[PDB]
């Protein structure tokens, strides 16, 4: 079974370095190129580098040039791909994989992909606020300038479950997620049960609790 | 540099369409191309090499040709596995180049119209001199949503942050839309409003500082 599987990855700062690797199984690396292929969020892929490891001979696309370094190990069965100089727009899932052999270059095999993220912004806990309501009504917590992902949300300590809507965050221009959470509730609680959104960020070690009343 | 034309960039198909997707290359690559499928969070998986090979183990209802530096995908009758984004890619020079994609989508059952919720800003930020409206939209479907903001009645296009759509469990959709104010512009106005426009059907929701 040909299988290629990929490690490192994460997040990083601009000007830092990272190292990829990409480990085959079921045939030899030196029977044919291995390749690195990149697909930032939300767009297509963007060939990175490639490799013929029984010589060596690497070839590069322009935007990687002198900032990349492909490479392969005959014994480990192992291509990498040593990352410095790292921009934001770098920031994608790198892919490994390899053409076939032979006359037959297409790319037939592929490993899973792991990601990359590139940002200058520093880790940071949200500023939590209550969003007041104004049948049911609609009442929420607003968690602001986060990063990075991800953060949990729940209410009354996770014994509210009903009515509970959190939505996807917004990556902002600054860099910065901001993401909210709203509950559905009945019109005749309003004032009297306790609601309380409850906000984990353990990239931050950060939780923040928020009452939120009816004004 | 070789340059790969995908078109169309999304198509909405029903099961048991032929659809058919085209490439065309910058300059001639002779029959060096291959054709790609991905699905979400997961790897390309090739389709068809050298311009009209047929991959192992690829069901025959694909196909691909070419004519000059134009190729095409042909599939003959859609099936549901076959929902996904496809590309190709020419391997005929270094460095080995791929189209923009190609989205082939459900036509959803019936649409559903968006709740909106919008609200004003917290207390804890106009005292630290920050205000936001936050628009909510969610319970859409299909997934192609029309934000705008407003002042008094005046578009707004400054500081506008919304996020994409994505799929909540239910298969519908939900996404977010944030104004960023100050105090003082929140004060200047009369009212606020976010507009939601979805297959035809406008959702506005208005917010004032003046209680």
């Amino acid at each position: 079974e040909v299988q290629l599987v990929e490690s490192g990855g994460g997040l990083v700062q601009p000007g830092g370095s990272l190292r990829l690797s990409c480990a085959a199984s079921g045939f030899n690396i030196k029977d044919t190129y291995i390749h690195w292929v990149r697909q930032a969020p939300g767009k297509g892929l963007e060939w990175v580098a490639r490799i013929y490891p029984t010589n060596g001979y690497t070839r590069y696309a322009d935007s990687v040039k002198g900032r990349f370094t492909i490479s392969a190990d005959t014994s480990k069965n192992t291509a990498y791909l040593q990352m410095n100089s790292l921009r934001a727009e770098d920031t994608a899932v790198y892919y490994c994989s390899r053409w076939g052999g032979d006359g037959f270059y297409a790319m037939d095999y592929w490993g899973q992909g792991t990601l990359v993220t590139v940002s200058s912004a520093s880790t940071k806990g949200p500023s939590v606020c209550p969003l007041a309501p104004s049948g049911t009504a609609d009442l929420g917590c607003l968690v602001k300038d986060y990063f990075p992902e991800p953060v949990t949300v729940s209410w009354n300590s996770g014994a509210l479950t009903s009515g509970v809507h959190t939505f996807p965050a917004v990556l902002q221009s600054s860099g910065l997620y901001s993401l909210s959470s709203v509950v559905t509730v009945p019109s005749s609680s309003l004032g009297t049960q306790t609601y309380i959104c409850n906000v984990n960020h353990k990239p931050s070690n950060t939780k923040v609790d928020k009452r939120v009343e009816p004004k | 540099d070789i340059q790969m034309t995908q078109s169309p960039s999304s198509l909405s198909a029903s099961v048991g369409d032929r659809v058919t997707i085209t490439c065309r290359a910058s300059q001639d690559v002779n029959t060096a191309v291959a054709w790609y499928q991905q699905k979400p969070g997961k790897a390309p998986k090739l389709l068809i090499y050298s311009a009209s090979f047929l991959y192992s183990g690829v069901p025959s209802r694909f196909s691909g040709s070419r004519s000059g530096t134009d190729f095409t995908l042909t599939i003959s009758s859609l099936q549901p596995e076959d929902f996904a984004t496809y590309y190709c890619q020419q391997h005929y020079t270094t460095p080995p180049t791929f189209g923009q994609g190609t989205k082939v989508e459900i036509k959803g059952q019936p649409k559903a119209a968006p709740s909106v919720r919008l609200f004003p800003p917290c207390s804890e930020e106009l005292q630290a001199n920050k205000a936001t409206l936050v628009c909510l939209i969610s319970d859409f479907y299909p997934g192609a949503v029309t934000v705008a903001w407003k002042a008094d009645s005046s578009p707004v296009k400054a500081g506008v942050e919304t996020t994409t759509p994505s799929k909540q469990s239910n298969n519908k959709y939900a996404a977010s839309s944030y104004l960023s104010l100050t105090p003082e512009q929140w004060k200047s106005h009369r009212s606020y409003s976010c507009q939601v426009t979805h297959e035809g059907s406008t959702v506005e929701k208005t917010v004032a500082p003046t209680e």
